[PDB]
RNA sequence: AAAAUGAAGACAUUUUAACGAGUAAGGAAACGAAAUGGCGUAAGGACAACAAAAGUAGUAAAGAUUUAAAGUAAUUUAGAU
RNA sequence: AUAAACAUACUUUGAAUCGGCCAAGUCUGGUAAGCAGGACUGGCGAUGCGGGAUGAACCGAACGUCGAGAUAAAGUGCCAAA
RNA sequence: GGAAAACUUAAAAGAACUUUGGAAAAAGAGUGAAAAGAGCUUGAAAGAGUAAUAUGUGAACGGAUAAUUUAUAAGAAAAAU
């Protein structure tokens, strides 16, 4: 039949060879560019292979501060690492710093020696369903034009269960308010004063 | 707002006394002054942010930047090796960079 | 799928001293003068085209759209890569008239050949 | 001989040209150089001036052996010279291109003088009898001069 | 250089190793595993839509001015005027 | 003892050349020469590069296009990398 | 003793009347497929003129590396069970 080759494609009136196939005889055949397979998604209890090795100075509880980003400088609580990515699941209680919850990578945070400890925080959600269904995708390339208004209106309907996921905060305000200048320490931001050199300081 | 940076003035190219090698950007970060003090500094992200006035009818940003590294010690006074993704301007001889905090180790 | 064309200089080979005379043309004619400075490669003005600055075999005379030339004259050349159309590229020749360019042009698109002319001789 | 540039609309300009003048190049060079843009209400007083000497011409590429005047100050040139030929056949254009410009209907009061070049033509040589039995040549530098008068209009650019 | 494969693929094949500066001077053409590889000008004999109208050209040749691409290079190809 | 198969032995034809110059834990004539003339060897000639600030010969070291590293001569107050 | 000098177009249809000017000429007008306009096929380089862009302390030009500006330039498919 037709060799590996010889893909036949329509003809609109114009003239033809002998030899080639009209254009009764012609299916079309559409054009393909995607062949690598995507991700596989398995239980949401199993760790993925790909999964970081976390520091020895990270553990559940501590304060690291964020030292790039969008939110730079700012002080977060971290609860546990997110298996399907590897990236922290931390929480700057947003009735502090405003640091909502999200996940950031391990390279760029600190990790002070003040853990908060905190245990009981109740994250039986915060998976990373729920970070899929927060995050504000894009508009594709044919859903008609949607200019604008489409991620306004993205981030209104995305609202309730964000806050309804503040259930983890609730706790942990507790006893940031237990030790002296931890509010005050953890609302501010990091600077580094003059006379404050990075190979010198310990956290 | 924050500093999260010191600065580092870009002394020049590593060179010989009568060539020039652009590839590899000298610098002297400040509060360093020995080599000893650099083994914390091998790795750390390196940014050369300067500032372009541009006209309104355009879409380019007015503040760019050149990314790097640092990645290796040089001579006994602390001064480092940078090698960023476009080598840096030969007009930025003697301005400040931004020696950043991340990838940390801490 | 695209293998990275790595070009070792992209620059030209002027001739020496054709940036002070006229007479003296840009193409390249080495110096076999005794005293001459680029012969004896002196610092600074050691530029000489070497084999050494040829480019990989695999991307040799590859266009950057990946696929080599083929020029073609009239519609009957083009079956010459109708089985390799993911190899060569038509490339109408310069003296085909504006009538005949549209007879390969649409013939082209039947085989589903690239063609680099395209836009040319458009009314 | 065609025109150097275009006007920009043809139902706004009026041309006039001289093929061959004999005047010389060198020195019509910098009397058309010093009249281009002025208005010709302007340009037609300015080499009025320049005959009867109460205006300079600022040789300002072929200064060599021209000699310092009073004129020069503000021009940023120290040297400059008053061509008389030179003034009155650039003179006989300006009404030429005038009267050209009333032929079509425009108006004398806005016209100005947009475009003027002067070119190399084709010299005639001569002999000078020189010592020890040899011959020169004595050849003349005859130029080229066109122009073209655009009426001047309040531009807008949004 | 040595092995392997070899009627036509193709890029003057595949694998491994060593090597590459140079004035005077030498290395003519052909030689399948090629006893160096090529570019350019003009002229002559052939080949150039293989189903009985068979290279390009008044739907714009040669030439000139530039712009891009290929080649390390000699140079080639293409767009526009 | 050690090295030697792109080893060894060549054959035919032929081009260029026979104005040379420098160094020295050497010599001769000369008061002496950046002089004249030699013996062994290396170079410049024919040769760039790093160093001696510049230098045909000195010291390191001989070159296809590159990237990363330890180096050689030699240096690390500034010009100038240390 | 002893040179230089070829070419408008298919055809002269080789501008034909007005305005400016002493005349040559210029601007309209017109012929012609096209001014190819008699210096007449296209028309390079040296040398110039006009426009646009850019630069600066006793030479200029070239090469490596970046920055700024301008130009060229890359796509219509699409996940897991």
């Amino acid at each position: 039949s037709a060799p590996q080759w010889f893909v036949p494609v329509k003809a609109g009136d114009a003239k033809v060879p002998a030899y080639y196939p009209t254009d009764d005889m012609i299916q079309e055949q559409k054009k393909k560019l995607r062949t690598r397979k995507g991700a596989k998604i398995t239980a949401l209890d199993k760790p993925a292979w790909n999964l970081e090795k976390l520091r020895k100075s990270i553990v559940p509880g501590a304060i690291l501060i964020i030292v790039a980003g969008k939110y730079a400088g700012k002080k977060v609580v971290f609860l546990k690492q997110c298996i399907k990515s590897g990236a922290l699941i931390v929480t700057g209680p947003f009735k502090i710093n405003g640091v909502p919850l999200m996940r950031i990578n391990q390279r760029y945070v600190i990790a002070t020696s003040q853990k908060v400890d905190v245990s009981k925080v109740d994250t039986t959600g915060v998976d990373v369903k729920f970070f899929k269904k927060i995050a504000i995708k894009k508009a594709a390339f044919g859903k008609t034009v949607e200019e604008d208004f489409a991620k306004k209106q993205y981030e209104a309907k995305k609202a309730l269960i964000v806050e309804k996921q503040k259930q983890v905060d609730e706790s942990i305000v507790a006893e940031i308010k237990k030790v002296p200048y931890l509010k005050e320490y953890m609302a501010s931001y990091f600077t580094l004063k003059n006379g404050d050199h990075p190979h010198l300081l310990k956290f | 707002k924050c500093r999260l940076h010191v600065n580092a003035v870009f002394m020049g190219f590593q060179r010989a006394q009568r060539n020039q090698y652009p590839n590899v950007a000298l610098l002297q970060i400040s509060g360093v002054n020995t080599k000893e003090d650099t083994p914390f500094y091998i790795g750390k992200r390196v940014a050369y942010v300067y500032k372009v006035n541009v006209k309104k009818g355009s879409n380019k940003p007015a503040i760019r930047a050149i990314f790097g590294k640092i990645v290796a010690p040089h001579g006994n006074h602390g001064v480092v090796k940078a090698r960023f993704l476009h080598n840096l301007p030969p007009k930025a001889m003697g301005q400040n960079l931004k020696v950043f905090l991340y990838p940390s180790n801490i | 799928i695209k293998p990275k064309i790595v070009k070792k200089y992209t620059g030209h080979f002027k001739r020496f001293d054709s940036n002070r005379f006229l007479r003296v043309k840009a193409s390249w004619r080495v110096p076999r003068g005794i005293d001459n400075r680029l012969r004896r490669k002196f610092k600074g003005t050691n530029l000489l085209p070497k084999i050494g600055y040829g480019s990989a075999k695999a991307t040799r005379n590859m266009l950057p759209c990946g696929l080599y030339k083929f020029p073609v004259r009239n519609t009957t050349d083009l079956e010459m890569i109708m089985m390799q159309n993911r190899k060569y590229a038509a490339e109408i020749s310069h003296a085909v008239s504006a009538k005949k360019r549209q007879e390969i042009i649409q013939r082209a698109k039947i085989l589903n050949i690239r063609v680099l002319n395209a836009d040319a001789r458009i009314k | 001989v065609k025109y150097c540039a275009k006007p920009v609309n043809v139902a706004k300009a009026a041309q006039a040209r001289g093929d061959n003048l004999k005047v010389h190049f060198k020195n019509t060079y910098e009397t058309a150089d010093a009249i281009r843009g002025m208005k010709v209400a302007r340009a037609q007083e300015f080499l009025k001036n320049v005959i009867i000497k109460k205006e300079i011409v600022p040789f300002r590429k072929h200064n060599g052996g021209v000699g310092r005047k009073a004129q020069c100050k503000g021009l940023n040139c120290a040297f400059g010279r008053w061509p008389v030929k030179s003034a009155q056949f650039i003179l006989k254009l300006l009404k030429n291109a005038v009267d050209n410009a009333k032929a079509k209907g425009l108006n004398t009061a806005l016209l100005t003088v947009s475009h003027i070049a002067v070119q190399e033509a084709r010299s005639s040589r001569r002999r000078l009898y020189r010592a020890h039995g040899s011959i020169n040549s004595f050849s003349s530098s005859p130029c080229h001069i066109e122009l073209i008068l655009t009426e001047k209009e309040k531009k807008v650019a949004k």
